[PDB]
């Protein structure tokens, strides 16, 4: 999953975008949000939401896996997220149930993160030097055209 | 621009020269043809390669190296080998008779009639050359051919072109192992004849290489191919700064300024930290703290000098690969805080740092690993005089019994130089002790 | 009109100048190719201060880069803004320095000094009226020190009438890299202090303190280091080039900030540094900018003047603010900590209020302070130099170069005089 | 405008800090992300007592968390309302404490106290003017006590003009789990009584009793325990942020409730508890409200007051009440049982009436009163200390860290003094 945020004061960006991992357990239907850790990130990584169950609507309902699918958004204690895609045992089990899977989608990348490092591109062009090959290969080789001018 | 001249004297050192040029061809993709694949960069000779190879308009990177020897065996073999077209023909200079380990034989009886040719070749390099920062001579003290001839040629170059640098690596005599009992004689002769003409001398030993090989390379049956690959990697490290681009760079000028404190004394020691195998580097981890502790680990040094026996003057560290100076200087600070290491008061600062971003290189069919951070250690300290003491307390006995001096007088020399060399040494040890005196 | 010619020397300069220029280009809106994009009237209108006019919406930097090893020139030209400089504004020798200051100071310079003087007078007469010159280098940087000493010595008599800003960096108290750094420092200072008027001090270890306090990004780059210090010099230069009812001239700063012929060394300082989440976890108010600017951690120049006292301070705030917050803040600090000031001068603060901030943020500032802080620095250099001179180690190269020990002796005498004077005036 | 700065320490006191802050946030209607949901103009008016503002509608709390164990702060940070705290506001050490006292009192505090003082002085300068501070910790907690002793010691002198609310929890009479626990408490209580003004006295055994009295749900969570304590603490704070014909200041309560410099121990009291039938089976009338207030079971601090005698009592009322009914309630209760008050001061009752209902019900109250009660508590802990000091079991760690028995001796002298003093005021 991922989520967006807006920076009010910093020099670089309107916005930052962050990736996260969601683990839904099968034991007590707890869920946990974990951010992967990347160096020089300038954010406190680690654990973001400890072990507990989660509240969909006011009454006290609980996000039973019977309602989750690909391509779904959901608001959770304020901050809202969007689901991109899943992994092997996840879709196998979920189709064993028979939840109709939705077409996948690209996970975006942080422009701040890329501009931190570099443009990943190509190089190499010098000036123009291949005379030896022509000279040796084509020793005294000439052409003979008969042309007419009016 | 920035380029040197490679000198490889002695069928002692020609195999290691062969190995090092073989290693050099990989990272630039020099094929044993001598020409590049499709991607064109050949031109006015302006890119990294030009520091080592003089590609003329031929498309053939020809090295600025010269091999000189008095045995035709190995040189004929190599010109029958693979890189024979790579090498230029008569910069492979050959003779027919060897010095038979005799320093004087290698210095006088034969030295007259080949210096002329090598002079011609070195000048015909130097003319087209423009940078001429210095020379990388590779020789041997116990030279069955190399020793005396090398001393004479470095004498003549010192007297003719005195405005550039001179660097020397050498295999050192094995302190408790011998290959020819001529070794104390030829060693002392070379040393004292060269002391007033040698800028910087670095020392390597086969026993230490071997011990490393079965301690961390963990292969009990090594080869010269292994020895030569390791030392070639060392020299590749020491020249990477000149070769490529980097955040900050250092040069032989800076080396000859900072490392040596005084006149005379110019004998530091080399070390390479991440000397380890592929599987180790694979499922272990590499980083600056542990490699830094390793560089001061006392058992990886290629000279059998006990650190706590001596004390330190200079430390030049070349960090090659991916690093930032923060943890680097933090680690060197932690080492300064460490108590066992004993800096003299002469050097409250002694840390010449050089950072080159470009990671090092593996070789196909090799035994090294896919390093990211390497650190090469060039340190000058007092713990080496033990070697000189070991040499002299045997030189004296062999002098007293005067065996093989009949050989030397028969080949036409005397005892006066042998006499004076010993107090030359004694002066060297006394100066070591005086500088150790705080 | 009044303008400035920039000078960059030494390998440190070879990167710092690049970073500083690219930041200024970002500010005034010049694309790397060099074709102006009109978005700010003021940036369009106060540009002749540094940029001269080329053809077709393009502009030349009035900066001069010097070095000896063409590899640095290769790197600078290959950089993101190397194309914006001129080949003519590059000049190099054909040898290495190896930071033997004597080599650079009697042998390596004598053959490029003439050419660099020709180029600099070319640019000066190209301009109309200068405020002066600023030169960026290291006092421990051998090539920079050796070149800059002679350069300033010549420009002093050639133009005895302009502002002589020197922006040089300081060796690390914990590790100096180069062992001869004490020697280089002495050979620099002994003439720098008598040729210059204003000297800045900047410390890498303090930068790393900054990283471990507010950057909190583990592994930084010297590029980011250059980013910060370039921002500092940009801030000190902004006042001249923007509208607003404030005083600008570096002379109007120096007359306030310079009591004595021997008082030259200053302590920069920057304003709000955002932490990882402070971007949207902070509140941008004049009081808290003031509190942050006058904080020990924010310091980056030399070492804590908590030991010492303060003589003068000049603060330049930037953005739409009001006279009253700055006035009351200065009175507040004056009455709050009224002991660590010096009774000699009353009201040691000098205010400047620029209207237009840097692009993106609302209110910012920068600091400079003359206070007793460099004392332990040159005390350490004194002890290093005495320990080295005690046994002439490494000195034979200079003997061969044609140097004599009397020079070292008068240099150490001069630095002892500065130590004694700085201690004496307030203690 | 007058504000309060809040301190959070000790692994429990941290529990309580989280729960208390989230309770206040929910009352004032704030999302987990800090964006206000407009419902109550009055609450928006008075938010400024606790919450600063960060640009973009973000009300950064004026609280500080301090501890030494990284994982605890990871947990509180990753709680559903942990994001509202600041990365700036997280000072901590890289070590454990061992649930020692002298360790956190000498060995490790000395290198954290500096940072906490710097941050607290920053925020103190940021805010305008203070009634005082409030601390959440554990008297029995190792790290919490080891910090708080030194903290209050440090703040007393330079801030001798404000009110230092102290909030902690007594270990159970039957069991303390931790065994060095009375050693720690007998160390701390000395400095606590030395530096104290106001102290809330709580133990969780009575709280388990209350749960089995009226919630009847067998198994709660310490989270629910902290829900209850959070409500009890909120009780006092309700006054400032709401209008009404009452007096709000902690001094307004404290000078009244404190007859002599040696009275700082106060017992909570709460409003009608709810059972699953009570939501529609209660009879919400001030008669039974006050009956419950002085219901022996309603008491939740330590133990039965009917052994002792009351000294002062104060009731804060929350809702649209009238004063005559509570006044005649006080009349009637005096008539019925005047016996267990004292002749020292008649009319021991004070009534403050805040008029904004709580979130969930219309009218409620919080009771805070001090009586001749804590005798058996500290008497019990005193036999504990006599037994343990009979041969000085476990002393060797404390001696190795550096301590001496004489300090224990004057401390126990102090507690015996408190025994005698309270016994006499009763007698
Ligand atoms: N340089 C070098 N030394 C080796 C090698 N293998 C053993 N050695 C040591 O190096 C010394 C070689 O020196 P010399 O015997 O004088 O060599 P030389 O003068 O060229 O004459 P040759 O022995 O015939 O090669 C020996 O004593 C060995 O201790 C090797 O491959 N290269
Ligand atoms: N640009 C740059 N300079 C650095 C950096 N770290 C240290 N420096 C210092 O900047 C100084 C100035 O460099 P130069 O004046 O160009 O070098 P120099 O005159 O040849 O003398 P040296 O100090 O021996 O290099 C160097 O001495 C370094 O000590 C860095 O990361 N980037
Ligand atoms: N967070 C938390 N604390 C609890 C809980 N239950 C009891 N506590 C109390 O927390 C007390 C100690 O907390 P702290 O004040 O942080 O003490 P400390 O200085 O960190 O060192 P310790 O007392 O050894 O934990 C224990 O003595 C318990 O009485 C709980 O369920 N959660």
């Amino acid at each position: 999953a991922y989520f967006q945020e807006d920076v009010p004061i910093s020099m670089e960006e309107h916005y930052r975008i962050r990736h996260v991992n969601i683990y839904y357990y099968l034991e007590d239907d707890s869920m946990s949000v974990i951010e992967p850790v990347v160096e020089n990130s300038g954010i406190p990584q680690g654990k973001l939401i400890k072990r507990q169950r989660f509240t969909k609507n006011d009454m006290g309902d609980h996000y039973h896996w019977k309602d989750l699918n690909r391509g779904i958004n959901l608001t959770v204690y304020g901050k809202t997220f969007r689901i991109v895609d899943c992994d092997r045992f996840t879709q196998d089990f979920l189709e064993s149930q028979g939840i109709e899977l939705n077409p996948s989608e690209k996970i975006p990348l942080d422009p701040y993160t890329q501009l931190r490092k570099e443009p990943v591109r190509k190089y190499v062009t010098p000036s123009d030097f291949d005379q030896l090959k022509q000279f040796l290969t084509f020793d005294k080789q000439v052409l003979r055209f008969y042309a007419i001018w009016d | 621009m920035r380029e040197c001249i490679s000198i490889h004297v002695g069928q002692a050192g020609v195999q290691i020269g062969n190995a090092c040029w073989e290693l050099y061809c990989l990272e630039h993709g020099i094929q044993p043809d001598g020409q590049m694949p499709s991607d064109k960069t050949i031109g006015g000779g302006d890119d990294s390669f030009n520091t080592f190879f003089s590609e003329t308009g031929a498309g053939k990177h020809v090295p600025r190296a010269v091999f000189v020897d008095l045995e035709p065996t190995v040189v004929d073999e190599v010109r029958t080998g693979t890189y024979r077209q790579l090498f230029h023909p008569e910069q492979l200079i050959t003779g027919k008779e060897d010095a038979a380990n005799n320093y004087a034989r290698g210095h006088y009886t034969i030295g007259k009639e080949i210096v002329d040719l090598v002079l011609d070749r070195i000048r015909k390099l130097a003319d087209l050359c423009t940078g001429l920062q210095g020379f990388l001579i590779f020789h041997s003290f116990g030279g069955g051919t190399g020793s005396g001839f090398a001393s004479l040629l470095m004498e003549r170059l010192s007297v003719d072109y005195g405005k550039k640098s001179k660097l020397e690596f050498a295999i050192y005599p094995a302190p408790q192992v011998s290959t020819a009992v001529v070794e104390p004689y030829n060693s002392i002769l070379t040393t004292h004849t060269t002391l007033e003409h040698s800028d910087c001398a670095f020392m390597v030993d086969n026993e230490a290489i071997y011990d490393i090989c079965r301690r961390n390379l963990d292969i009990e049956r090594p080869t010269y191919t292994n020895l030569n690959r390791l030392i070639g990697q060392i020299v590749s490290s020491i020249t990477a700064s000149l070769r490529f681009d980097g955040a900050l760079n250092v040069d032989l000028t800076e080396f000859q300024t900072n490392l040596v404190p005084y006149p005379r004394i110019h004998f530091p020691l080399a070390t390479y930290a991440p000397v380890i195998s592929a599987e180790k580097a694979y499922h272990e981890q590499l980083s600056v703290a542990e490699i830094t502790n390793a560089c001061f680990e006392p058992a990886n040094q290629m000279v059998k000098c006990d650190p706590r026996h001596g004390k330190y003057m200079a430390c030049c560290m070349l960090y090659r690969g991916d690093v930032v100076p923060k943890d680097v200087n933090a680690a060197i600070a932690t080492i300064k805080t460490k108590r066992t290491i004993q800096f003299v008061d002469w050097c409250p600062t002694g840390f010449k740092v050089g950072i080159n971003y470009q990671p090092p290189t593996v070789v196909p069919g090799g035994d090294l690993a896919k390093v990211q951070r390497a650190v090469c250690m060039l340190s000058n300290t007092t713990a080496i005089a033990e070697a000189w003491a070991r040499l002299d307390h045997k030189f004296d006995l062999m002098y007293a019994k005067r065996a093989f001096v009949h050989w030397y007088v028969g080949e036409g020399m005397e005892e006066g130089e042998f006499s004076e060399a010993r107090e030359d040494l004694a002066a060297l040890e006394k100066d070591y002790e005086e500088v150790g005196v705080d | 009109m009044r303008e400035i010619v920039h000078l960059q020397a030494g390998q440190c300069g070879n990167q710092i100048g690049a970073k500083f220029w690219e930041v200024i280009s970002d500010e005034h809106g010049i694309d790397p190719t060099g074709t102006y994009h009109g978005d700010s009237d003021l940036q369009l209108e106060r540009i002749n201060v540094y940029y001269n006019e080329a053809t077709g919406g393009k502009y030349v930097p009035r900066a001069v880069l010097v070095d000896l090893e063409p590899g640095t020139m290769d790197s600078v030209r290959s950089g993101p803004f190397g194309q914006i400089f001129r080949p003519d504004n590059f000049v190099f020798g054909q040898s290495g320095a190896g930071n033997n200051w004597a080599k650079g100071h009697y042998t390596e310079g004598a053959e490029l000094v003439d050419s660099v003087l020709d180029v600099v007078r070319k640019e000066a007469e190209s301009c109309d009226c200068l405020q002066g010159f600023q030169l960026t280098h290291s006092l421990g940087g051998g090539t920079g020190s050796g070149m800059g000493t002679l350069l300033i010595s010549k420009i002093r008599e050639e133009y005895p009438d302009r502002i002589m800003n020197t922006f040089s960096v300081v060796p690390s108290p914990k590790v100096s890299d180069t062992v001869v750094e004490p020697y280089n420092a002495t050979l620099s200072v002994h003439q720098l202090v008598e040729n210059t008027d204003e000297t800045y001090c900047i410390d890498n270890e303090a930068l790393y303190d900054i990283c471990f306090r507010t950057l909190k990004l583990t592994t930084p780059t010297y590029g980011d280091l250059n980013h910060l210090v370039s921002a500092t010099m940009s801030g000190v230069t902004t006042c001249l080039r923007f509208p607003g009812q404030l005083n600008a001239d570096l002379r109007k700063l120096a007359v306030n900030m310079v009591p004595f012929p021997r008082l030259h060394f200053f302590m920069p300082g920057f304003a709000p540094l955002t932490s990882r989440g402070s971007q949207q976890y902070r509140a941008l108010t004049v009081p808290e900018l003031t509190q942050q600017m006058f904080d020990a951690k924010n310091m980056m120049a030399a070492c804590d003047p908590r030991h010492g006292r303060y003589l003068t301070v000049a603060a330049v705030f930037r953005g739409r603010m009001s006279m009253k917050e700055v006035d009351e803040q200065m009175l507040n600090v004056q009455n709050k900590n009224s002991s660590y000031f010096v009774e000699w001068i009353p009201n040691n603060v000098k205010t400047a209020v620029c209207d237009i901030p840097p692009r993106g943020l609302k209110m910012s500032a920068t600091f400079i302070g003359n206070s007793t802080a460099i004392q332990e620095l040159f005390k350490r250099i004194s002890e290093q130099f005495t320990a080295m001179f005690r046994r002439k180690a490494f000195l034979h190269w200079y003997t061969g170069e044609g140097m004599d020990e009397m020079e070292f002796t008068e240099a150490e005498s001069n630095m002892n005089d500065l130590v004694s004077e700085y201690q004496q005036y307030q203690d």
